[PDB]
RNA sequence: GGAUAGUGGCCUACCAUGGUUUCAACGGGUAACGGGGAAUAAGGGUUCGAUUCCGGAGAGGGAGCCUGAGAAACGGCUACCACAUCCAAGGAAGGCAGCAGGCGCGCAAAUUACCCAAUCCUAAUUCAGGGAGGUAGUGACAAUAAAUAACGAUACAGGGUCUUGUAAUUGGAAUGAGUACAAUGUAAAUACCUUAACGAGGAACAAUUGGAGGGCAAGUCUGGUGCCAGCAGCCGCGGUAAUUCCAGCUCCAAUAGCGUAUAUUAAAGUUGUUGCAGUUAAAAAGCUCGUAGUUGAACUUUGGGCCCGGUUGGCCG
C-alpha cells in the first residue's frame, strides 16, 4: 500500500468526498451573571414558600401526629403531656385528660396546628393503620426496660417497610436510671445507636428531661417539613373527625364524614377505601372553609369488569391412571427455548379469565393515570370538606367514635376496583426459619388494602420466552416472585406478607415483605413433572425398568417423548416387556441399580382469585 | 444482628493484637522458618 | 444529590447476564440528568424510585473490575443511610 | 472476555522473560464482591 | 475666587488644547478584599491564601444629616425602594454579615449552657459593667504519646550434651479501661494529676479498613447455582463476551485507625529560564523587504621595584 497524505485538520479535496455525499455567542457580563442568580433564587425562594403554604398553622393546616410508644410499661399520656407542657399553657392538658384519643391541639407560641393521636396497644393492626396516615411518627423508647424481642421491634419493621414519614425519637423514663449524669448518658448512647441501627437518619434520641430539649422535639414537629410518602400522596387521604349517618333507603344511607382533605385531590366520579370496610362510590361532596356530586362517569362497584368479555419427582400410584392426569402438557425440551401461548382452551383455566383485564404496558398507564387526576380533581388538598358517601346500612355496628380510634379515608384511582393478574416482590423476613407452600392462604397489605391470597412462587431470572420454573416451597435466601390474582395498584407500593394466628400478643405472623412490581398477564409459571422408576434388569442392550408404570398402555402412549435419567445419560425405549410396568429401554452407557429412570414434562398454573379479609 | 437495646453500657481463639502481633510475624516470618523449598513459599494450598 | 426517577435493564447481555444495570438520576440543584452506577445486584431492591440519593464520582477504570461505558457516577448512599453497610447488613433503608 | 484477556497478556511475560505466578481456578473471578 | 481642618479642577468664571498608549492605554472578565503567610521538597518553581495578626470596606439596597474631638454611625435619625410585624381599621413598630437559635440552601459546619476568676477595655472609676473574653457541652477538621498481654513448668518436633517452635497441657504474678471514699483541680463544677476499695482467664475487658495477571505485598484454595448440539458415559473433565453468578477458606499491607470522591502538588524535562520539541511521529509562515522588540567586532594604566602591618599551616614548645 501506499503511505497517506497527514494533516491536523482534514483537507478541502476529501472533505468533498464526504460531505457532498442561527444563535450567536454569548459572554456574560456580572450584571446578568448577578441578575440571574437573583432570578433563579428568588423563584426558590417562593418554590419554598409556596410548598410550605400547607402549615400556616392558623386556620389551614392540621399537622397529623402520632405518639407510638414501644413498652407496655410506657404510657403515651405522659409523653404528650411532658412535651405539652413546654408550651406554657396548662389548661390544654386539663380538656384532655378524662378521655380523648384525637386531640386538635393549637399552639400559640410557635403559630402551628397539631393532630395528635394515639392508637390503641392491643391491636397489631391499628398500630399499622394510624401510623400510615401521619406525617410525623414519635418512638417513644424506655430508659429502664429493654425493647421486646418479638413485640417491640416488630412494630418498627412493619413501619419500616409500608412507608413512614418523618420520625423523632425521645425518653421519659430516664429518671428511673441512676441520677448521676454519666451513668444518663451511658444509657442514652446505647439507645441512640440502637434506634440508628432502625432509623439511620438521626444521630440523636432526644431527651425529655431538659426543657430546651423538650422544645427542641416541640419546634421540630410545628416548624420541619414532613417527608413524603408516594403511594399515599398519590391518592389522596382524609382523616376524618364527625360521622352522621342519614337515612335515603331502607338498606342504605349516606355518611357525612367532617374531615380535611390532603394528598393529591379528590374527584366526585372516584372510588373510595375506608380500611377495614372495604370499598364503596362516591354519592356528594360539599366545600366549606362549591357543591360537586358524582355525575354518571361513575365507576360501578363490581369485582370483575364486565366490558372484558367482548375482549419435583413424583411416584406413580397404580391406581392412579397416568393417562387422565398427564393431558394438559408438552414434551418441550429446554425452558428458554420454547413456546407458549396466552389464550389456550384450558379446563383448568378459569372461566373468569375472559372476564380480566389485558393491560399492555405498566409504567405507561401508570404515568397516565397519575396526571389525570392532577388535572381532574376537585377537592384540592389542604382544605375542608363535608363528604357524604354511600354506606350499606348493616355495617354500622362496626364504626366507631372517631375522636377515640381513627377513621381514615382514602381516594382510588381509575380501575382500581377492577382485577388484573400480577406479581409481587417477596423477600423472607429475619428469623423466619418456617418453611411455607406455595397455596397457603396469606393476608396481604399493600398500599392500603388488605386481601387474603394465595399465591405462586417463582424466580426472577430474566427469559426471553417469559416463562419461569416454578418453586413448591418458597426459597429461603434470594428474592421470589408471587404472581396471582388482586386489584391493580398504579402507585409501585410496597407490600408486606403475614398470616393470623392468636398464640401470638398480635394476631399477625409477619412472612415478608415486598413490591407491587407489575399487572403481567404475558408471564407465565410453569412446573416441571418426573415421575420415577427402578430399573429392574439390565441386559448387553435392555434395561427393563420397574415401578415406572403399572398399565402397558400407558407404556405404549409414552414412547414419543425422549427418555432421560437424573444422572444426565439420555435414551429410548423399546419395548413393553410386562403388564404391571416392566418395559424394555435403549441407552448410550450402561447404568447400575442405583440410577433412577425419569421422565421431563412440563404443564400450566392457573392462580386464584382474591378475597379481601375482615377482622 | 440488630444490636442490642441495652448492649452498650468455626471459631478459633484470636490472635495478638498490637504489638504482640508483630511478635507473631517476626517468629513466623524468620526466625525458625517452617517451610523451606529453597525459594521461601508464604501461603501453600494442600502443600 | 439527585432524585432517582427510573431504573434501567443496561445489562451485560441477555438472560446469561453479568448483572449491572443501574438508573436515571437528576440532580437536585442544577436540574440535570444524569446515569448513574449502582454495585452488584441485590441493591435494586433498596433503590427504589424517589429515594434522593447521594452520587459521587466513578473514575478510575480498568479493562476489568467494570467496564460499562457512558457512567461516570457511582451511588454511594440511598434514602440517607449507605450502600456499604446497607448491603452489608449493618442497617436498614426506611420506605420513602 | 476478562479471562481472554489475562491469558493473553500472560504468556507475553514469558517471552519477555519476567517472573509471574502460576494460575489456578481463580484467574478471571471477582476476587471481591462490591460494596 | 469659593469651599475645606488643610494642599489640590475639589467646585465655579474665564483662557489655553492638551493628558495616556504596542514598554499594552482604554474597554471586558475575575466562582478577586490586599498582605504577613499555607501545601508541595534535589534546585528553580506550581498551586492556594473567606479564616486566630496588620490594613480596607459593609451592616437588606441607595442617599441625606444631627450630636460630638472623632461617625456620612445603622444594637442613631430622616426619606425613597424591596421585604415584613401588631391590632380596637384610627395608627404604631422594624433590620442577628454580634452571641446562642430557627427556616431556606446545599456534598458541606455545634449549646436558645456557666462566669467576669484570668487577659484586657470602658465609666464620675480599686468596687459597677462587658455573648469582648474565659469555662464547659457537641466535635474521628488537623496534630502529640501509645492498651488489646508478659513470664514459668510438662509432653512432642527440631537445631543439637545447650537453644527454638508446637499443645482445646498447666501454674501463679503485673496492670489499666472501668466503678469510686477522699484530696488536688475550678468563679462554681466536669475532666486531667494522686489514691483507700472493687475490677482478666478467653464465645473475657473479643480491632477494623482495604487488597491477591503486573503496579504489588499477597493462592499449582474450596463449595454451590445456570448454559454447552464439546469429550466420556458408575463418575466426571473442559469451556461458560455468567466481562465469573453467589458464598467461604488462606495470605498481605496499614492500624485506632482505614477506604472512596473531587481539587491541587510531586512523579513530569506534558509549560521546559534552569530544562522540551518542529526531515519522516503535533508543529519552520510560499517568498523577500521592514518599525517597535531583542542582540550587536576589537580597542584607551599593562607591567616592574620598595617597604609596612595582617590570618592560616607548620620546624619549633
Amino acid at each position: 500500500g501506499h503511505k497517506s497524505y497527514k494533516s491536523k485538520h482534514a483537507s478541502k479535496g476529501a472533505l468533498k468526498r464526504l460531505y457532498k455525499g442561527g444563535k450567536p455567542d454569548k459572554q456574560v457580563s456580572k450584571l446578568q451573571r448577578k441578575n440571574k442568580a437573583k432570578q433563579l433564587r428568588a423563584q426558590r425562594i417562593l418554590d419554598s414558600i409556596e410548598n410550605r403554604k400547607l402549615f400556616e398553622g392558623k386556620n389551614g393546616a392540621a399537622k397529623i401526629i402520632t405518639i407510638v410508644p414501644l413498652v407496655n410499661d410506657l404510657d403515651p399520656l405522659d409523653i404528650l403531656y411532658k412535651l405539652l407542657k413546654c408550651a406554657d399553657d396548662e389548661g390544654i392538658m386539663v380538656q384532655e385528660v378524662d378521655s380523648k384519643r384525637i386531640f386538635n391541639v393549637h399552639i400559640k407560641k410557635f403559630k402551628s396546628n397539631l393532630k395528635i393521636i394515639i392508637p390503641d396497644m392491643t391491636n397489631f393492626l391499628n398500630i399499622l393503620d394510624c401510623a400510615k396516615v401521619a406525617d410525623f411518627v414519635v418512638f417513644g423508647l424506655s430508659g429502664v426496660q429493654e425493647v421486646d424481642e418479638e413485640f417491640g421491634e416488630q412494630i418498627i419493621r412493619a413501619l419500616e417497610l409500608q412507608g413512614i414519614a418523618s420520625y423523632i425519637g425521645v425518653i421519659s423514663n430516664l429518671s428511673a436510671v441512676h441520677e448521676k449524669e454519666k451513668f444518663q448518658l451511658d444509657v442514652k448512647q446505647s439507645l441512640e445507636s440502637y434506634f440508628k441501627h432502625f432509623f439511620p437518619s438521626e444521630e440523636r434520641v432526644y431527651n425529655l428531661e431538659k426543657n430546651s430539649d423538650a422544645l427542641n422535639v416541640l419546634r421540630t414537629l410545628c416548624q420541619r417539613l414532613p417527608r413524603s410518602i408516594n403511594w399515599r400522596d398519590n391518592r389522596g387521604y382524609v382523616v376524618a373527625d364527625f360521622v352522621d349517618f342519614v337515612e335515603t333507603s331502607p338498606d342504605s344511607g349516606d355518611l357525612v364524614i367532617e374531615g380535611t382533605v390532603r394528598g393529591i385531590g379528590f374527584n366526585a366520579n372516584r372510588l373510595v377505601h375506608i380500611p377495614d370496610f372495604g370499598d364503596f362510590q362516591l354519592n356528594k361532596i360539599e366545600k366549606i372553609s362549591t357543591v360537586f356530586e358524582s355525575n354518571m362517569n361513575r365507576d360501578t362497584l363490581d369485582e370483575y369488569a364486565p366490558e372484558g368479555t367482548e375482549d419435583d419427582e413424583i411416584e406413580l400410584e397404580p391406581s392412579e391412571s397416568a393417562i387422565e392426569r398427564l393431558k394438559r402438557y408438552r414434551g418441550l425440551k429446554n425452558l428458554y427455548n420454547c413456546d407458549w401461548q396466552v389464550d389456550e382452551k384450558d379446563p383448568s383455566s378459569p372461566a373468569e379469565w375472559k372476564r380480566l383485564l389485558r393491560i399492555g404496558n405498566y409504567k405507561n398507564t401508570k404515568n397516565r393515570i397519575i396526571k389525570e387526576t392532577k388535572n381532574e380533581a376537585q377537592a384540592i388538598a389542604g382544605d375542608r370538606i363535608r363528604m357524604f358517601i354511600r354506606f350499606p346500612k348493616f355495617l354500622l355496628e362496626k364504626i366507631q367514635d372517631p375522636k377515640q380510634l381513627l377513621f381514615a379515608v382514602y381516594g382510588l384511582l381509575l380501575h382500581e376496583h377492577k382485577n388484573a393478574v400480577v406479581n409481587f416482590s417477596l423477600q423472607r423476613w429475619e428469623q423466619y426459619d418456617k418453611p411455607v407452600p406455595s397455596q397457603e392462604p396469606i393476608v396481604v397489605q399493600y398500599g392500603v388494602r388488605r386481601y387474603t391470597i394465595q399465591p405462586l412462587f417463582s424466580q426472577g431470572s430474566n427469559s426471553p420466552n417469559n416463562v419461569h420454573k416454578y418453586e413448591r416451597f418458597l426459597h429461603p435466601d434470594t428474592v421470589s416472585v408471587a404472581t396471582c390474582i388482586a386489584p391493580v395498584d398504579f402507585t409501585q407500593s410496597p407490600a408486606i406478607f403475614f398470616k393470623p394466628s392468636p398464640t401470638d400478643a398480635k394476631n399477625i405472623e409477619l412472612i415478608g415483605h415486598g413490591t407491587f412490581l407489575n399487572a403481567d398477564h404475558s408471564r407465565i409459571l410453569a412446573k416441571r413433572a418426573i415421575l420415577t422408576g427402578h430399573p429392574f434388569r439390565f441386559h448387553k442392550t435392555v434395561v427393563t425398568v420397574r415401578y415406572m408404570f403399572f398399565r402397558p398402555e400407558d407404556v405404549e402412549w409414552f414412547k414419543s417423548i425422549p427418555l432421560f435419567t437424573k444422572s444426565g445419560r439420555s435414551g429410548f425405549i423399546k419395548e413393553s416387556l410386562g403388564t404391571h410396568g416392566y418395559f424394555k429401554a435403549t441407552f448410550d452407557g450402561k447404568l447400575s441399580a442405583q440410577d433412577v429412570v425419569a421422565m421431563s414434562l412440563y404443564k400450566r398454573m392457573w392462580p386464584m382469585p382474591s378475597l379481601p379479609w375482615n377482622g | 444482628k440488630v444490636h442490642g437495646s441495652l448492649a452498650r453500657a468455626t471459631e478459633k481463639p484470636k490472635k495478638p493484637k498490637g504489638r504482640a502481633y508483630k511478635r507473631l510475624l517476626y517468629t513466623r516470618r524468620f526466625v525458625n522458618v517452617t517451610l523451606v523449598n529453597g525459594k521461601r513459599r508464604m501461603n501453600p494450598g494442600p502443600s | 444529590k439527585g432524585i432517582v426517577l427510573e431504573k434501567l435493564g443496561i445489562e451485560s447481555k441477555q438472560p446469561n447476564s453479568a448483572i449491572r444495570k443501574c438508573v436515571r438520576v437528576q440532580l437536585i440543584k442544577n436540574g440535570k440528568k444524569v446515569t448513574a452506577f449502582v454495585p452488584n445486584d441485590g441493591c435494586l431492591n433498596f433503590v427504589d424510585e424517589n429515594d434522593e440519593v447521594l452520587l459521587a464520582g466513578f473514575g478510575r477504570k480498568g479493562k476489568a473490575k467494570g467496564d460499562i461505558p457512558g457512567v461516570r457516577f457511582k451511588v454511594v448512599k440511598v434514602s440517607g443511610v449507605s450502600l456499604l453497610a446497607l448491603w452489608k447488613e449493618k442497617k436498614e433503608k426506611p420506605r420513602s | 472476555s476478562a479471562k481472554s484477556f489475562i491469558l493473553r497478556k500472560k504468556e507475553l511475560m514469558k517471552r519477555r522473560g519476567r517472573k509471574v505466578a502460576k494460575d489456578s481456578k481463580f484467574t478471571g473471578r471477582k476476587r471481591r464482591h462490591r460494596f
